[PDB]
């Protein structure tokens, strides 16, 4: 009785968690998304966004430059967009460029980490501490959307690769509150 | 102790002419059925 | 039970060089004609 | 203009969205950056059943698990639903299939076949044969067109060209504003006088399905990427030339501060020979958009004869600095070293470039070139040869081989080489 | 039956045996070397009998039926070498020379070729 | 001066520091010659190999007879002061403050290692009397530079370009460094800088467009700040080589035991090892072996010896087990 | 020109990391197939003679024995040892 | 055990990609079993470099120096594996064996003492 009452309700969470997450162009949860919907037990499209037409034109151009490797190419172009659901893209197609360059980097490198276990990679935290004072929720609110939750993720992987423990923690815990279902949070 | 520096100039000198003896021995064009390390022998050949 | 590939046979040497002595006997005969 | 750009903008709207809904990342980016130089319609036939494979095959196709979209469906009855796994399963095969004697080359090492598309050109075959509505008559939509285009290509890879032109047109006339279809449609020319009776074909005997175009898009000459067309044809052969400078014009009015034209508009001026123009030309891009690196090895080749080898050096210092493995990226450093006379080196980046695409523009004859400077002349004459069987339009390929054969003593061969390279640019004094 | 009558150079009811084979497999055999071995065969009984028109036809579908083999594109060019189309068959000899190493009467054929070009002088 | 530390296989900023010294001694066009007390302080760390057993052997031939200044850290402040002490140091300094002026691209770079290689250096002596035509100075192989220069020169050729771009990049966050420094604003203007500079700033062959666009490239590589930065990969703030690094630390752990040295700066470096170079240099562990004894720490001597054991004992083919133990 | 807007073959960005051409010879690698080639291994005409004896362990006793020199000639006609 | 069974997967893995983490230590446990060992050592030093995650690698190529009878190398490998993760039972057992081997028997006793504290509760240790 109730079990199929929650069967009906999480095909329905898990066609919303896969379709944002796919959208925002992250598939460390996308793909898992898609494959717990796969398994789940036998018992028109949902989609919807507060963005204008004229921003929305630089989604697409966002978007598709995301996956075609050309990430540096999508921030110029997403420079002056305001909207936080965009400003999560720029910053990721930002912290992105980064990872994938130091994977160039260092290839001969086998051992990773510090023996005794930065400053490119602060310039990326402002923008969110900066963006996030500037926005009218700043969390902790009611209506709170999607996009201020996976800004926070962005945060709290980006405080961990500094080795910032303890802040990415409470930053995570702010994000899943507000949208669970992210298996790469 | 093996020196990495040299160990790996010697890898950078050995791997250098590697790339000029590319077209030695095995290729061959097509309408030539004799490949281009006999056309020196040949030549040295010749004026000898 | 198993087929083999059916025999099946391409040009051989001699009609190719047939052929090819056919072409130089009208390669060769036009241009006396020419001069 | 007035309601003409307009219309543009909601339908050029679609074919960035669909396009990269369904896995088409190519035609989408020419689209979808299209909208910046211009001055959420959904909708699709699916079912609540099949709409979660879509979203398992996407997301899985993202994450470059290419294998496993092909067996999660396996039996899929959607009229285009089918095209992402034919598609996935497609590249599957590619990148396994690397000629032996090209990928000697290729890498350096020295060291089930083709059946595969045999049974995808089938398998499309059967599909369409057996699908309720066909492509004649107003019936069909935009995912029967990727079909179609997907069945193309595929012939092409077997050369079968002359039923290559007769897939994609049939792809065009159903779905039109597809920008990665048009580039396959480019390399089924390779000839001059076949151009002019395929324009013929296009002005007379091409329809439009009107059905799911906009208004004013049916038409042949209202249309505006019949003009890119154009432009493309015209600029890779010149031949005789119809309409092409009136025809430019109005597209230049349109689409401001677009970047492709430009690269376009300035790569003209290269193959005119004007070096001075097109620098200017090629300048003003690099400010406006510096991240932009399409085409900028044409840059670094117009440097390369005018061997201002300072300018170039910081050239290819800018190009590496925001990424270090695009083709265009080691082809420029590449480049840069053969204006050191490191010739011998200049090979090894060239060789990681070419594995980067493997149907690149005129890289592999670059390539050749430095191995003559080596006196090889039996690698460079192979490596010609492969600039050939991928693009027979090629002068430089073509005349590498004649000039190369100079040099052997059997110049027999270099009368068939230059011929063909003759009637492709006629306009040259040397040849 | 056909390649028996091929043999003792009759080249009529080894065409009519064949003829009937492949008519009787028109439906089925689309591939797996029954239809283009038996395509081929008859072209090649044709370009014996001299009716070469048929015979080009006859190889171009096998070709594009299957492109990665050396003997239809040597038997392409030997058809064309026949009539006076060498700018379309040289590229077939490349290409079946590139196929297949040392191929010595594609060779041959291919030099000839060369001899022709030689000689003729079109626009 | 701090920065995270990484052994380098490539031109460290330290290693052209040399090249712009030796570049003006030879060029005999200003009439500098560099002090033969400058030379043997900068190359001789550079020379290869000292090695050094754990215990069982003190000071057996690493002491010199003659006290020898210590190594010079790869920080543009310390080789200033260097030659910033004497009257007319300002001179030679100057001269390298307006060489690292001058070089602000990598095909600069690769100017002074064509000049130097094609005129400067000589096969041998045979030919050294021959080239009487030459208005610069010549130097042999065998020499005491000729030997570090064709190592520098081998150690230019082995890589592609993914080594040269990391050489620029590192020298200008070298040279940025000293920027925000107090010494640099004692030197803000000089006059001479420019003299130098313009020496060999000529024939640059373009001065109405190209420069325009080349400061582009460079600034919009820079950290302009205007807006967010290019992204690239962190990079080490210092570059220094295997035999560099075994000189400093010989000499902290002998001048431990029993000019001014800097404890501070060499330890700090030494702690951001990324844990690939301490297996490729082996001696760090013992550093802090000898630091352990010092407190009186159990747990942490046995480890750092442990450590050391394991790593010197694989690299050197023969058998030193039988050493280990005792 | 138009270089990365056609998508009709492997390309650049189909794979995950664009890096990975680096090393870019793995593909053309030989794995070794299941049984005889282990042969080889510790010889560094004998591993089909191996392979023989390994298939040959599947039988019974008494048919084991009766094939244990059985030769069959071309005609037909059986010879039992 | 079973070698045709790990010879069945080995070739049906390797089908599928080359560059996955996991592909790469498939195949070189197949080329284990088969007393090839140059070679097998490289597939570990290949598994680890795609991800240099899987720390389990470390210990397999370290046991692959072992029967190669070159103890010099195999001390390494095991001693980059606690250097990752300090907690690891299978390197500190991996590299007490290693100089058990040979003769160093009291020099191996600190490395076995430390594996004692990671699972105190088994009687092979």
């Amino acid at each position: 009785d109730s079990q199929d009452k929650i069967i009906h309700d999480i095909r329905i969470q898990l066609r919303k968690a896969a379709t944002e997450l796919s959208r925002w162009k992250l598939y460390g949860s996308s793909k898992w998304a898609a494959e717990a919907l796969a398994g789940l037990a036998e018992a028109i499209p949902q989609n919807g966004f507060g963005l204008s037409e004229t921003e929305y034109d630089l989604y697409l151009l966002g978007s598709t430059l995301f996956d075609a490797k050309e990430f540096d190419r999508c921030v110029f172009f997403l420079k002056d967009v305001t909207n936080p659901y965009l400003k999560f893209l720029k910053l990721y197609s930002k912290f992105l460029s980064w990872d994938k360059k130091s994977q160039e980097s260092m290839e001969n490198i086998l051992t990773t980490g510090k023996f005794t276990d930065q400053s490119n990679i602060s310039s990326i935290l402002k923008e969110i501490n900066t963006f996030l004072e500037s926005y009218e929720i700043k969390i902790d609110d009611d209506e709170a959307d999607l996009g201020l939750a996976l800004l926070y993720y962005l945060r709290g992987v980006i405080l961990k690769q500094e080795k910032n423990i303890s802040k990415a923690m409470s930053s995570f815990l702010k994000s899943l509150s507000c949208y669970s279902f992210n298996w790469s949070c | 102790k093996l020196d990495e520096f040299l160990m790996l100039s010697e890898q950078y000198k050995s791997r250098l002419p590697k790339i000029r003896k590319l077209g030695w021995n095995r290729f061959k064009p097509i309408g030539i059925n004799k490949t281009m390390y006999e056309l020196e022998m040949l030549r040295s050949r010749a004026r000898a | 039970m198993i087929r083999r590939a059916p025999t099946t046979l391409q040009l051989s040497h001699d009609d190719v060089t047939s052929l090819i002595d056919d072409l130089n006997e009208q390669k060769l005969k036009q241009q006396l004609n020419i001069e | 203009q007035d309601k003409i750009i307009h219309d543009i903008r909601i339908q050029l709207r679609k074919a960035a969205t669909e396009l990269s809904r369904w896995k088409l990342y190519g035609s989408s980016k020419w689209a979808a950056e299209a909208l910046a130089g211009l001055a959420p319609q959904n909708g699709f036939g699916l079912s609540e059943t099949e709409y979660d494979l879509y979203l398992l095959g996407s997301t899985l196709f993202d994450a470059k698990e290419f294998d496993r979209c092909v067996f999660f469906l396996k039996d899929v009855t959607n009229p285009y639903l089918k095209f992402l796994k034919l598609y996935s399963k497609f590249l599957s095969w590619d990148k396994k299939s690397q000629e032996s004697m090209e990928n000697i080359l290729t890498t350096g090492k020295f060291t089930e076949s083709q059946s595969n598309i045999s049974s995808i050109l089938k398998e499309i075959n059967t599909f369409l044969e057996s699908y309720e509505i066909k492509i004649d008559d107003d019936e069909a939509d935009l995912g029967l067109a990727l079909l179609y285009y997907l069945r193309g290509v595929i012939l092409k890879q077997e050369k079968n060209i002359s039923k290559a032109m007769s897939s994609f047109l049939k792809s065009l006339s159903c779905y039109s504003f597809n920008w990665s279809c048009w580039l396959e449609l480019m390399d089924c020319l390779q000839k001059v006088d076949d151009a002019l009776l395929l324009n013929n074909y296009l002005y007379q005997n091409f329809q439009f399905k009107f059905s799911e175009n906009l208004g004013s898009q049916r038409t042949i000459e209202f249309n505006i990427m019949i003009k890119f067309f154009k432009l493309k044809v015209f600029e890779e052969l010149n031949g005789q030339l119809e309409d092409y400078f009136e025809d430019l014009e109005f597209l230049l009015q349109v689409f401001p501060n677009f970047t492709f034209l430009k690269a376009y508009n300035a790569t003209i001026s290269y193959n005119n020979l004007d070096y001075v123009t097109a620098e200017s030309r090629f300048d003003d891009i690099v400010k406006q958009d510096p991240y932009r690196l399409n085409d900028l090895e044409t840059y670094s080749n117009i440097l390369y004869v005018m061997q201002k080898n300072s300018k170039l050096a910081y050239l290819a210092q800018f190009v590496s600095q925001i990424d270090r493995f695009r083709p265009e990226t080691c082809c420029i450093i590449a480049n840069y070293y053969s204006a050191r006379q490191e010739h011998e080196k200049s090979i090894m980046y060239f060789r990681r470039a070419l594995t980067l695409d493997k149907k690149t523009t005129n890289a592999w004859t670059l390539m050749g070139h430095e191995f003559v400077e080596l006196s090889n002349s039996h690698a460079a004459i192979e490596c010609y040869r492969r600039a050939v069987d991928i693009c027979p339009r090629d002068f430089k390929a073509w005349f590498g081989l004649g000039q190369a054969y100079a040099l052997l003593d059997m110049h027999l061969y270099s009368l068939y080489y230059f011929q063909k390279a003759c009637t492709l640019k006629p306009w040259d004094r040397r040849i | 039956m056909g390649v028996m009558y091929f043999k003792k150079n009759e080249f009529v009811k080894a065409k009519k045996y064949l003829k009937k084979a492949l008519e009787v497999v028109k439906d089925l055999d689309p591939s797996s070397r029954t239809t283009i071995s038996i395509q081929l065969n008859l072209g090649h009984t044709y370009r014996k009998l001299n009716e070469n028109e048929i015979a080009i036809k006859c190889f171009r579908c096998v070709l594009e039926k299957n492109d990665k083999n050396s003997e239809i594109h040597c038997s392409l060019g030997y058809l064309y070498l026949k009539t006076k189309k060498l700018q379309k068959a040289i590229d077939h000899l490349h290409k079946s020379l590139y196929l297949k190493p040392n191929n010595s009467s594609a060779t041959a054929l291919l030099k000839n070729a060369l001899e022709l070009n030689v000689t003729l002088s079109l626009d | 001066k701090y920065g995270p530390l990484g052994i380098t296989n490539f031109i460290t900023p330290y290693d052209l520091c040399i090249l712009i010294l030796i570049h003006a001694h030879c060029s005999q066009d200003n009439g500098i010659s560099v002090p033969t007390a400058v030379f043997l302080r900068l190359i001789s760390p550079t020379r290869p190999s000292l090695e050094w057993n754990p215990l069982l052997k003190d000071n057996s031939n690493l002491r010199s007879s003659s006290i020898v200044p210590p190594p010079v850290l790869p920080i543009l402040d310390n080789i200033i002061r260097i030659l910033l002490d004497d009257k007319d140091g300002n001179k030679i300094a100057l001269t390298l403050m307006g060489y690292l002026e001058a070089i602000n691209g990598l095909d600069s770079i690769n100017r002074l290692m064509m000049d130097l290689e094609k005129n400067c250096l000589v096969n041998n002596y045979r030919s050294m009397k021959m080239r009487t035509t030459s208005t610069r100075r010549q130097m042999t192989r065998a020499s005491f530079l000729g030997t570090f220069l064709s190592t520098c020169i081998r150690k230019y050729q082995i890589g592609d370009f993914e080594m040269r771009e990391t050489i620029w990049i590192n020298l200008q966050n070298f040279k940025t460094v000293f920027k925000h420094t107090p010494l640099w604003l004692r030197f803000k203007d000089n006059v001479h800088i420019q003299k130098v500079k313009n020496c060999l700033l000529a024939n640059d062959e373009i001065s109405v467009e190209d420069q325009q666009m080349v400061e582009f490239f460079q600034h919009f590589n820079n950290g302009n700040d205007a807006d967010s930065k290019t992204m690239n990969e962190e990079n080490y703030g210092t570059l220094i080589s295997i035999q560099h690094l075994q000189s400093i630390v010989n000499r902290q752990i002998v001048n431990w035991l029993d000019y001014e040295e800097q404890s501070g700066l060499v330890f700090d470096l030494l702690d951001t090892l990324s844990l690939n170079d301490a297996t490729k240099f082996p001696l760090i562990f013992i550093l802090k072996y000898l630091e352990a004894i010092k407190e009186n720490s159990y747990q942490t001597a046995l480890d750092s010896l442990h450590n050391y054991f394991d790593y010197k004992s694989t690299g050197n083919s023969q058998n030193y087990f039988h050493i280990s133990l005792l | 020109s138009s270089s990365s807007y056609r998508d009709s073959y492997f390309q650049y960005r189909h794979l995950p990391a664009p890096h990975h051409i680096l090393y870019a010879e793995w593909n053309q690698d030989i794995l070794a197939l299941p049984d005889e080639v282990a042969n080889i291994t510790m010889a560094m005409m004998t591993s089909e003679q191996n392979s023989n004896r390994y298939w040959n362990s599947f039988h019974d006793e008494d048919d084991w024995n009766l094939f244990n020199g059985m030769e069959l000639e071309s005609n037909g006609v059986v010879t039992f040892a």
